[PDB]
């Protein structure tokens, strides 16, 4: 295997990833950072972020209302010394970016404008237009371009990592257009690799959120803390899962039925406001699951379009539908044929984001010294039972820096490993992709893909059922045997994205059973997580105020743990 | 595999003339076809305005002489512009094109010079 | 109920095994929703598993999508079968090398973005002093030049790109110029070397198709065109001085 | 050893001839044809008006032809044409900032026009009132 030597890895590059690589160049100017993916940085899922991003800005805020914003938000299952490091350095990566040529939307006098999203009181949410992360991703990519210590590996699709005596040392990834295997050795690694949103048959995210970095930290039993909490955006488009931002109600849409009843005042996000002011926490602008929730309620009483609501905004305006709102104009008129102008939006709950992800302490670093996992993939603690919108961006930057600064000192005290042992590990990567070569059996892998997604939708939806999870767990463990009789028919080597796909099915199956696993187990409601049978209709702060941890034995069956939140200021109530 | 350190080329010389070229001829081009090339040979043009002793009484005169050089010149180096590069588009490989093109340029341009200071 | 189908033709090439492209075709249901993108998965998943293609986001803002759709340059998940009816044909994104089905060698396209330093220069401000002041006035400067979704289609507009592949290109070129015309940047200097070269703003002839097929209505046309103002501007300086 | 094979697509100096939008911008450059003619056709009237009434009046009889009638006006064609792109296409060169807002091309295009017009009547007027 062809080997190059790094100070540290870093595998993704999207926002977290990159800010990581970034820092990571700052804090270490002589430093050989490797920054790996499968796309090019450009083409992550990043990209697609339209809300904003989240800090604390006007002169009547304060951290104590973004801190107490997402403890709430989360149900406190929140590590509450994590948010309070999280709200004190927004300001400052909000900041950080403009200074790096973000087009943050302005207001006249040249200051940064703010809008609000998430049911956060005080409106705190910085934009680009509703095209936000993409002008994100992209000033962040940009200025990266500048540290030459920020070695590339554009389309590398990293298989696994190195792992020996508990510390990591390098991983292995596939030269996508070469078809070769490379070796990377570096004594700290940055997992930035996204959410696994792509394991629910209809989502919100691009094709390659496969949660390939969770899965790899699962094979080295690393836990994923938390990931029954799927949140589910409420206003997705039917059949494609577009999404179509919030910021379509932070401008003062509304969500209607089949009688343009807004219905969301009868579930206790009343009383109804008028068109023209949109008030936080109340009506369109709720809490996120409630807001999700009452479509449910309303697709019982049979109020649903033949099955949508109406997302109205007409009463919007021409100037500020097209100068807030472009985005969502033209992904209306294309995918639903509807002028957000002339018409009304058809939209339903769709899977977004996945709370859960690689546990990590407030460093960032994982239970394997010198493996970190900052972003989606991660889990620091950050949003608890249920993320608040326009929190995630912020946690990306904010956190990715942490990340870079910390894997660089990491590796920077590391010490030496059994080179012997690393390379077997190192062999031991590629024996395993020749098994899954030669594996045959004729099963369709993307067979396997759509039922996948059928199972997360029907069991891991919502609102939660012991008997249909029961039901997905069952399905699940029957594609996990299925996937062994997966035959790879196409054997080339030049950009073989019928071995990739396959390879991001089997971290799917994984994750989805933690997922499904973790669900079945939390006998309670709380955040997205919904039970409707007897017993556990509501939050229980006695038995589960406690992070679902879930592991991965080699035997394949997915055990769960459990671990104390951490409380400093907002004891539960 | 993309340089460091161009030669900084000489195209914003020649882009120059072929601007200016391109928008004299915007303006004036069309009203002097039409005199010239259809109403002077069709006679459709009151009394004399277009007949020699007016032509040559206007030709004569200092505004005349540099409208005549700019109504000439200016064009001529943005045609000439033009064919230069739709050789290239062309796929159409012409030697020295550059001197070709430019150099009849300049020798027009000497020309007509020489013709607006009178034979 | 039961759905059309339509004959797409999309072409295949294998660097293990073709001498060159090789052509096929495929029957694909579809409805008035269906992308390209979603009938190359559903090939992919029932015709022919080896069919290799960028993508993810499938909604128009990732920018890996970019092949030709009866030679023209267009993204194919904003592409939709509903308007060929009478014929598709679906071709590697053109003027890059073809590396395998509808997947092109990019690297040109990353140098270029490379070569012209796109990135904050020069501005000695720090984050603890707040942030850089830039009305809507200033940002409509550049606004509209910022919206480049690096996806490569005016690559394949561009005859001159074809005719001269060392040219930096409309979309390179774009985004320099973005960086120029933004009032917190002071390296409009280090940037010029590259827009002055013949292989710079130059080798453009104002041909507009690449502005016709951009997917976010950059108008990279008219960045070039600003930037041989500028390029010129500079040229003066630099000779009268 | 890769396993690559970088196949490159030839480009033919016909690559214009597929695509209308590229047909329009061989025709935009074609107009440079009857531009530098005409040129060619005002530098033999200046030499002939210097030459005497007897050559001028042999010139005005080369304008008469009428095939040098037919070319004549497709030459007023390609100007025209000329015209048309080159107002269009001049506006891009231009970043104006009004109230916030990027302008053009329409204001401009809109003034390129009237000063044409209004050269037109002027030199139309000078040439024959007179
Ligand atoms: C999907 C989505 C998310 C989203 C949103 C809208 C949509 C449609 N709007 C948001 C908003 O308004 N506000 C907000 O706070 N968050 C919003 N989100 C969520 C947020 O965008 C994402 O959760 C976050 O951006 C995730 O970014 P992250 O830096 O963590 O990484 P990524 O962009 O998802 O990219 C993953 C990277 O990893 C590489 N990769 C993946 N697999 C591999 C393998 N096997 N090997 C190597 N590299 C790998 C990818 O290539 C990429 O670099
Ligand atoms: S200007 Fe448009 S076509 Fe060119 S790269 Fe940018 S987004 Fe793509
Ligand atoms: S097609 Fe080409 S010549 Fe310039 S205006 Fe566009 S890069
Ligand atoms: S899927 Fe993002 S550009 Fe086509």
């Amino acid at each position: 295997m062809q080997t190059f030597q790094a100070d540290l890895a870093i595998v993704g590059a999207g926002g977290a990833g990159l800010r990581a690589a970034i820092a990571a160049a700052q804090a270490n100017p002589n430093a050989k950072i490797a920054l790996i993916s499968k796309v090019y940085p450009m083409r992550s899922h990043t990209v697609a972020a339209e809300g904003g991003s989240a800090a604390v800005a006007q002169d009547h805020d304060s951290f104590e209302y973004h801190f107490h914003d997402t403890v709430a938000g989360g149900d406190w299952l929140c590590e509450q010394d994590v948010v309070d490091y999280f709200v004190h350095h927004c300001p400052t990566e909000m900041t950080q970016l403009e200074l790096w040529g973000c087009p943050w939307s302005r207001r006249p006098d040249g200051s940064v404008n703010v809008r609000r999203f998430g049911g956060m009181k005080i409106e705190r949410t910085w934009f680009a237009a509703d095209k936000t992360g993409f002008h994100m991703l992209h000033t962040l990519f940009q200025t990266s371009l500048q540290f030459p210590q920020i070695q590339r590996f554009d389309e590398h699709f990293v298989l696994d990592i190195l792992v020996d005596d508990g510390h990591v040392r390098g991983l292995v990834a596939m030269n996508m257009m070469e078809g070769t295997l490379v070796q990377i050795r570096a004594n700290a690694v940055v997992m930035a690799t996204g959410g696994a949103g792509r394991v629910y048959r209809y989502n919100t995210n691009g094709g390659i959120v496969t949660g390939d970095g969770m899965g790899m930290a699962l094979s080295h039993g690393v836990p994923l803390r938390d990931m029954e909490f799927v949140q589910y955006h409420p206003t997705g488009l039917p059949g494609s899962g577009i999404l179509m931002t919030e910021g379509c109600r932070g401008e003062g849409g509304i969500l209607v039925n089949k009688n343009g009843y807004r219905y969301l005042q009868d579930y206790g996000m009343g009383p109804e406001t008028p068109l023209g002011e949109p008030k936080n926490k109340y009506m369109e602008l709720g809490p996120r699951d409630k807001v999700s929730q009452a479509f449910w309620h309303e697709w019982r009483k049979g109020n649903t379009i033949s099955d949508v609501v109406y997302l109205d905004l007409r009463h919007l305006g021409e100037k500020k539908l097209h100068e807030r709102l472009p985005f969502i104009c033209e992904l209306a008129k294309a995918y639903v044929g509807v002028d957000p102008v002339k018409e009304p939006i058809p939209v339903r709950p769709t899977a977004h984001y996945t709370m859960g992800g690689i546990e990590t302490d407030q460093n960032c670093e994982t239970r394997i010294k010198g493996l970190f996992a900052v972003g989606e993939c991660s889990s620091v603690g950050l949003h608890g039972a249920n993320r608040l919108g326009s929190n995630s961006l912020a946690e990306l930057v904010v956190f990715g820096r942490l990340a870079g600064e910390q894997a660089t000192e990491r590796a920077a005290t590391a010490g030496n490993g059994n080179e012997a042992a690393i390379e077997a590990q190192a062999a031991g990567v590629e024996q395993r992709l020749k098994d899954l070569v030669n594996q045959d059996g004729g099963e369709n892998w993307a067979k396997i893909r759509d039922e996948m997604g059928l199972a997360m939708e029907e069991g891991c939806g919502i609102y939660r059922t012991p008997e249909l999870m029961q039901k997905t767990i069952d399905k699940l463990a029957e594609l996990q045997e299925r996937f062994k009789r997966v035959r790879i028919t196409d054997t080339s080597s030049v950009f073989n994205t019928d071995l990739l796909y396959t390879i991001e099915l089997g971290h799917g199956l994984n994750v989805a059973e933690c997922m499904a696993h973790s669900a079945m187990a939390r006998k309670e409601s709380r955040g997205a997580h919904q039970r409707l049978d007897e017993g556990c209709t509501e939050r229980d702060d006695v038995n589960f105020l406690k992070h679902t941890l879930a592991f991965r034995d080699a035997d394949g069956t997915t055990r769960l743990e459990y671990s104390d939140v951490k409380i400093t200021t907002l004891p539960p109530a | 595999m993309i340089n460091p350190n161009p030669k900084r080329s000489d195209e914003p010389v020649f882009w120059g003339l072929f601007g200016a070229g391109g928008m004299w001829s915007a303006i004036i081009a069309p009203v002097m076809i039409l005199l010239v090339g259809i109403l002077l040979p069709l006679g459709l043009f009151p009394g004399d305005a277009l007949s020699y002793e007016r032509v040559l009484a206007f030709a004569q005169s200092f505004i005349g002489r540099v409208f005549l050089f700019l109504m000439i010149v200016l064009p001529l180096w943005c045609g000439l512009h033009r064919m230069h590069h739709a050789m290239h588009d062309l796929k159409i490989h012409v030697p020295a094109g550059k001197w070709v093109f430019y150099g009849l340029a300049a020798i027009l341009t000497v020309v007509t010079l020489i013709g607006v200071v009178t034979i | 109920a039961e759905m059309k189908n339509l004959k797409i033709e999309v072409v295949r090439y294998n660097p293990e095994v073709d001498t060159a492209p090789h052509s096929a075709f495929y029957e694909v249901p579809y409805d008035a929703t269906t992308s390209l993108l979603d009938a190359l998965g559903y090939i992919k998943d029932n015709l022919a598993p080896d069919l290799s293609y960028r993508w993810s986001c499938r909604m128009a803002i990732c920018g890996s999508c970019g092949m030709m759709v009866n030679n023209v340059p267009k993204l194919a998940c904003k592409t939709f079968l509903r308007d060929y009816t009478d014929g598709m044909k679906v071709e590697a994104l053109a003027n890059f090398p073809i590396e395998r089905d509808l997947v092109v060698d990019m690297t040109h396209f990353i140098e270029s973005l490379e070569a012209i330093k796109p990135y904050i220069i020069g501005n000695s401000r720090t984050a603890d002093q707040g942030t850089n002041i830039q009305t809507p006035a200033q940002m409509a400067k550049y606004h509209q030049f910022s919206g480049c979704i690096n996806c490569g289609l005016c690559y394949a507009a561009c005859p001159q790109f074809g005719l001269n592949p060392e040219f930096i290109g409309p979309a390179a070129i774009t985004l320099a110029h973005r960086y120029n015309e933004d009032s917190r940047d002071h390296g409009k200097k280090e940037r010029m070397a590259q827009l002055n070269s013949q292989n710079g703003v130059w080798s453009c002839t104002f041909v507009g198709y690449c502005s016709e097929v951009c997917p976010k209505h950059v108008d990279p046309a008219a960045a070039i065109q600003q930037g041989k103002v500028e390029s010129s501007k500079d040229f003066l300086i630099a000779t009268l001085k | 050893t890769t396993k690559r094979k970088p196949y490159v697509r030839p480009m033919t100096s016909t690559w214009w001839k597929k695509l209308p939008f590229y047909r329009f911008y061989m025709l935009r450059e074609g107009t440079a044809v009857p531009a530098v003619w005409f040129s060619i056709e005002l530098i033999f009237g200046l030499f002939a008006l210097k030459n005497g009434p007897e050559a001028w009046a042999g010139f005005v009889d080369f304008l008469q032809n009428p095939v040098i009638v037919i070319i004549n006006l497709i030459t007023l064609a390609a100007a025209l044409l000329h015209t048309k792109t080159w107002f269009e296409l001049a506006p891009k060169a231009a970043n104006i900032i009004v109230k916030d807002e990027k302008m053009g091309p329409e204001p401009i295009i809109k003034s390129l026009w009237a000063v044409t017009v209004v050269a037109t009547i002027v030199i139309l007027f000078v040439a024959l009132y007179w």
